[PDB]
Order: C-alpha cells, then structure tokens, then sequence
C-alpha cells in the first residue's frame, strides 16, 4: 500500500521557520508528482503548488510564491515544504498529496498542524 | 503551457480499460477525458506516439495517392470509370481503417466509453481494407469469368460483415481474445486462397507465374502471417519487458506492416491493370 | 485563475435520502474534476475523478456527472457514515482550486 506519512505538529513563534517533511512509501517515488495543500482552521482546501522528484523542478501558486518552498531527498523518498516568515495567517493544516499521471489526489498525508503563536 | 498538464504512469496504476499489454510496463498516458489534451499528446512522448503517427503519414500518403489515382489521364485505361471505381473502394477501405486507427490510438485514453467506440473502429476499418482489396484484385484476375467474380465478392462481403458485426462484441476487444482477433482478421485475408485456386486450375501455373501473381502474392502472404504473428505474440516486447514501452513493440511494427502490406497490394493490382492495357478488354482466349 | 464555487455550501438531510451537491467553474474545465470527503479532524478521501469516474473502494450511491462548466455529485441513500465535508478540485488550469466546500449533516 502506498501512505504518506509527515511530521508532527509544530507550535512556532512569528517570523519563523518551518520545514514539513512528507516521507513516500510503496513506489517508485520518482514517477509520480507531489503537491502540498493548506487548510486553515474551518476554511475549505488550497493548493500551494506541485513538485516533481524525477526533474526536480516545481510550480508554486502565486499566492505562496514568497512563502513556500519546496525540496527533496530521493535516496529517501522524502518531500519538503519550507514556510518562511510565518504569521498568524499561517496557522494551518498543511497535506501533501500524490497525484496519479493528473492533478487528482487519490493518497494523501495524515496532515501536519502548524500553529503560530507568541505566548 | 500550464493547460492539461500530465505524466506517463506506470503499467500498474492503469485502469482497467486501459490495460492491453502487460509487457509495457512504463509510459502510458493517464486516462484524460479532454479530446483537446488527448490530440496534443499526439506531439508528447508515450507508448501511442508510434502507433498514431504510423498510420496518421499513412493516412495521407494513401489520401494523396488516391487523387493522384484519380487524375491519370483516361488515355491509359481500358474502362476508366468503372476502372477509378474498383481502385476507389480499395482506396475508400484503405483510407477509413487507417483513419479509425490513428484516431483510436489518440483518443484511447479518454474514457471507457469513447474508447469502446473508437475500438470497434478500429477493427471495422481492418474488415474495410481487407474487403476494399479484394474488389480491383478480382474484377481483374477473373476479368472473362463473371459468375466466379461475383460469387467470390459477395462472400467475401459476407465474410467481412460477419468480421465486422463479431467486433462489437465486448470479449473480443479483451487480450485474452487478442489470439482469437488474431485469427479473425487473418482467416479473412487468407480466405483468398479459394479464389487463388480457382484462378490457378483455371490458368495455369505459366500464366499466373508470367502475369507477376504468384509472387506478389506470397509476400502479401507473408506480411499477412508475419504482422498476425507478431501482433498475436507480441514480440519483440515479450522478450524484452520494459525496453520496448515507446519504440519498436509488436503493436508498432503490426501498423507498418499494414501500411507496407497495402502499399504492395496496390503495386500489384497497379500492374494487373497495365497488363490489361496492353492485351485491351477483347477475349478470345480459351 | 478558475474559480470553483460549489453549492450548497451546507445541508443536512436523513438517512436513506438522496442529496445532490453542484459545483460550477468560471471557465471550461474539461471534465478534470475531482471529489473529496473529508471528516472531522481527519484527512480528504478521493471519491470521483475525471468526472465521473469512481475511484477505488467508493460505494456505488456516489456517483459524479456533468461537463463543460457544470458539475455534479450525487449521494443516493443516504448512510450514518456519510457526514462530513466535500470538495470539488479542478486540475485542468494552474494554480488548481477547490471550491468552498459542503458541510453535510446526517439526522
Ligand atoms: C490529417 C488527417 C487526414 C485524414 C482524414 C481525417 C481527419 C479528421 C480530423 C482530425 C483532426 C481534428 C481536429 C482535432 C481538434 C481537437 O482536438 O478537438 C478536441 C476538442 O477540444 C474537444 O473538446 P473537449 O476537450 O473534449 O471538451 C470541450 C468541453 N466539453
Ligand atoms: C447481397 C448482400 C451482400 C452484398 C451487399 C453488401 C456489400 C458490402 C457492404 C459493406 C458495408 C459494411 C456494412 C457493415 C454493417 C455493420 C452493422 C453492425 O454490425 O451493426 C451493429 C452496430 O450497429 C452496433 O453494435
Ligand atoms: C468520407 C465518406 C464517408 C465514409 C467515412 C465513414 C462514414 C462514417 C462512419 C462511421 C459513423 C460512426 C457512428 C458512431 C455512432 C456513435 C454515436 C455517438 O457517439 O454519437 C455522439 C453522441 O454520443 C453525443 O453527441
Ligand atoms: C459502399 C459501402 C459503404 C462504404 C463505407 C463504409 C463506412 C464504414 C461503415 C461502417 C463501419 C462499421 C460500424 C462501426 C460503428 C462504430 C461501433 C458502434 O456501432
Ligand atoms: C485440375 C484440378 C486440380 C485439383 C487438385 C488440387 C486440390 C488443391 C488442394 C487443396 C486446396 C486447399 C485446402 C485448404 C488449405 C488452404 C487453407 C488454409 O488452411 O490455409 C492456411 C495456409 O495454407 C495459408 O497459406
Ligand atoms: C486462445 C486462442 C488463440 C491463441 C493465440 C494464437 C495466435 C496464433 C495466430 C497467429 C500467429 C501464427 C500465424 C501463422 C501460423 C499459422 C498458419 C497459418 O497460416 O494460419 C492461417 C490461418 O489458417 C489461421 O486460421
Ligand atoms: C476520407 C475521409 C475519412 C474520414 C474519417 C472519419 C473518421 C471519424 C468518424 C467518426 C468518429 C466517431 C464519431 C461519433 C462519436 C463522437 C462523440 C463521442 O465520442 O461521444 C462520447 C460521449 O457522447 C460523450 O462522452
Ligand atoms: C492489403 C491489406 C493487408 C496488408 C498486410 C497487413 C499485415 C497484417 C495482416 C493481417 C493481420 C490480421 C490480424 C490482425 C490482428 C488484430 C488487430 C487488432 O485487433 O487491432
Ligand atoms: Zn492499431
């Protein structure tokens, strides 16, 4: 069976960093692309943007162009997501989602909680 | 561009409609219910480039040799319309099976139900082109004998109906059937023997050796049984699976074999019509 | 951009009935349209793709349909488990977008 398994939640201050890894299993990681959606609390979905492991090249969505960013580790089939300068707008839940030949998401990450927070 | 964006899959993540040939096992195209992204894949690189673009050239060389066909002077012709006609019905079958082919091949991956319909396309035209060949072929070997000449057209009509009317059978486009299309298709051609025989105890082995028939028949044969065997028993992906998923898998070179086993049969029945021009439409032979 | 907009955005309805959620985009999409259900807390689960298609271990009273820029899913029969939210995604334009999502409510 193929599952996505990403990191535990994170509660950061603002202007931080953040690094979300989405670790692949049962494939061929290269064959398939990889996407990364946000869900803030009691919103609906957003796409962030899409990877590519085998070209190494991705396309962000203009709204997370300066806020994402997105890197690999083929040898262990990993993805990543990079937040920068994170606000109380990003306090959110982040996915990463494999597509199938189409942009359609048939496995997805448990999601990764990421509060902001200067208490 | 940033519209209908895809990547090859690999053989296992494929549904079940789109699955034909286990041995082709990285490539394929992802099912997308867009005509628009199914006709620009035919630029993109996948386990259909070859078949569409075989039989899409072949399309046009076939379109373009036809007109020509069409436009030779009526200097060089013992009947020239009914002459323009048989060639035309062999030109009419060749045209609509490589025309539903290569319009299979691209929009095979749309969906289950438009990839039904274009299946049954797909194996009428074959019937098409294999009844359309025999019309010039027959008006021409039993050009003084009218009744074996129309008995032989009406049953192989009868034959190729039968051929086209099994191809909307659902089990038949599945590849545990490939064997039994295999056959099908291929009895339909080789059914020809009995008018051959006919001709040949008629003749004589001189006069069917001397008018070029013989020969050319036997590589017609031979392009018959070698792209049947071949597409039947796919080779050469079925000795190397994985290596052969964009170039040179039996499915490929089956359509060259058509293009190339068409193209002979039109140079053959060419030159029964220029034997015809010299000895002209009288008969006292006996 | 496309923009999805999906409708109704809440419904509550009873066991054993028939609910149908429309969606439509600003511009033609080309029938690269996906469903998801996503329950409380937990992650979304691909129900339709491509449409119409039903992907793998969806019951059959899901069932998508529609095309150009109108879309459908329909829910026959209405089970307990079924509460949730749902989403429409097209994926023929870039950035892809979800619609606003259904909250469904089981009485
Ligand atoms: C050159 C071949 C000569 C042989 C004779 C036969 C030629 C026939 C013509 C072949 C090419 C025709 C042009 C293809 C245009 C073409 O690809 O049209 C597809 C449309 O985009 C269909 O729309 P779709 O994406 O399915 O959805 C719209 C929203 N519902
Ligand atoms: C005297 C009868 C014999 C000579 C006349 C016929 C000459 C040859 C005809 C060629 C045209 C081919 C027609 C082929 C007709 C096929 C009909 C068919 O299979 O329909 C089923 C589908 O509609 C649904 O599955
Ligand atoms: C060029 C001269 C004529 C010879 C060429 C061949 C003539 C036509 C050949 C085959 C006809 C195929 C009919 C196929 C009928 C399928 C019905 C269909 O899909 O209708 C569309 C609707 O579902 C949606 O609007
Ligand atoms: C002069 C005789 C007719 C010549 C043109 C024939 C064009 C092709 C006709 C029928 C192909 C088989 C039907 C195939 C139609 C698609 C499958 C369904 O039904
Ligand atoms: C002057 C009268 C002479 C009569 C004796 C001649 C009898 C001819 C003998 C047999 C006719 C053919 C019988 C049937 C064999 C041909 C059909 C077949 O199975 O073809 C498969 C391959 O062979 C295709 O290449
Ligand atoms: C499940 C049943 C089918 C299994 C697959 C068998 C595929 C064999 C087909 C073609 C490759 C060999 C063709 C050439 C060798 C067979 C001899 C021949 O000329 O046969 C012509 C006709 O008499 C046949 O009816
Ligand atoms: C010399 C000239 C040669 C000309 C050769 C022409 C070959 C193409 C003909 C017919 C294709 C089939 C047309 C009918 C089917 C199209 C509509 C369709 O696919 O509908 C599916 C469904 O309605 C929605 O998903
Ligand atoms: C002149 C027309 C024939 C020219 C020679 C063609 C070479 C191949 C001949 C016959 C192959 C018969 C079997 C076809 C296999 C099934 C095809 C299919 O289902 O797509
Ligand atoms: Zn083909």
């Amino acid at each position: 069976e193929v599952l996505l398994q990403q990191s535990g939640p994170e509660l950061v201050k603002p202007g931080a960093s953040v690094r979300i890894t989405c670790k692949a299993s049962g494939y061929t990681f290269t064959d398939f692309n990889m996407d990364w959606v946000k869900q803030s609390p009691g919103k609906s979905l957003e796409w962030i943007g899409d990877f590519n492991p085998n070209s190494g090249g991705s396309i962000y969505n203009q709204k997370f162009k300066d806020k994402a960013t997105f890197t690999v580790d083929k040898s262990s089939s990993t993805a990543y997501m990079e937040l920068r300068s994170l606000t109380f707008e990003d306090t959110a839940v982040y996915y990463c989602a494999r597509e199938t030949g189409t942009a359609w998401f048939a496995y997805w990450g448990q999601g990764t909680l990421v509060t902001v927070s200067a208490a | 561009e940033f519209e209908g964006r895809w990547r090859v899959i690999p053989h296992d993540v494929l549904p079940d409609w789109l699955k034909d040939n286990d041995f082709l096992l990285h490539g394929h195209r992802p099912p997308m219910p867009s005509f628009r992204a199914c006709f620009k894949s035919i630029f993109r690189i996948h386990t259909e480039t070859g078949n569409i673009w075989t039989h899409l050239l072949g399309c046009v060389f076939f379109l373009c040799l036809g007109i020509f066909y069409m436009f030779r002077p009526n200097i060089s012709f013992v009947a020239p319309l009914q002459e323009k006609v048989v060639f035309g019905l062999f030109f009419l079958g060749a045209i609509l099976c490589l025309s539903f082919s290569w319009l299979f091949h691209t929009v095979y991956c749309h969906s289950e139900g438009v990839s039904r319909l274009f299946s049954k396309l797909d194996y009428s035209g074959i019937a098409l082109l294999i009844m359309g060949s025999f019309v010039p072929w027959l008006y021409y070997s039993f050009y003084c004998n009218p009744q074996p000449c129309f008995i032989y057209l009406i049953v192989i009509c009868v034959l190729g109906i039968a051929a086209i009317i099994v191809s909307q059978w659902d089990m038949f486009a599945t590849p545990q059937y490939r064997g039994v299309r295999a056959g099908v298709f291929l009895g339909l051609g080789l059914s020809g023997i009995i008018p051959t025989l006919h001709y040949v105890i008629s003749e004589g082995f001189l006069k069917a050796a001397t008018i070029g028939q013989i020969g050319w028949l036997m590589l017609m044969a031979s392009l018959y049984i070698t792209g049947a065997a071949l597409y039947a028993a796919r080779i050469p992906e079925r000795f190397f699976p994985g290596k052969c998923d964009i170039w040179f898998h039996s499915h490929q070179l089956f359509h060259i074999f058509v293009v190339a086993g068409a193209f002979v049969h039109f140079h053959g029945v060419s030159n029964l019509q220029e034997f015809r021009f010299m000895i002209g439409g009288g008969c006292s032979e006996e | 951009d496309i923009q999805m907009t999906q409708s109704p955005a809440s419904l509550s309805a009873s066991v054993g009935e028939t609910v149908t959620i429309t969606c439509r985009a600003s511009g033609n999409i080309h029938n690269f349209l996906a469903w998801y259900q996503q329950k409380q807390g937990k992650s979304p689960q691909v129900l339709v793709y491509n449409a119409k298609t039903l992907a793998d271990g969806v019951p059959s009273r899901f069932s998508g349909s529609g095309s150009g820029t109108q879309y459908s899913l329909k829910i026959n029969s209405l089970q307990p488990e079924d509460f949730g939210s749902y989403y429409c995604q097209q994926f023929w334009s870039t950035p892809y977008t979800f619609g606003g999502g259904t909250k469904l409510e089981i009485n």
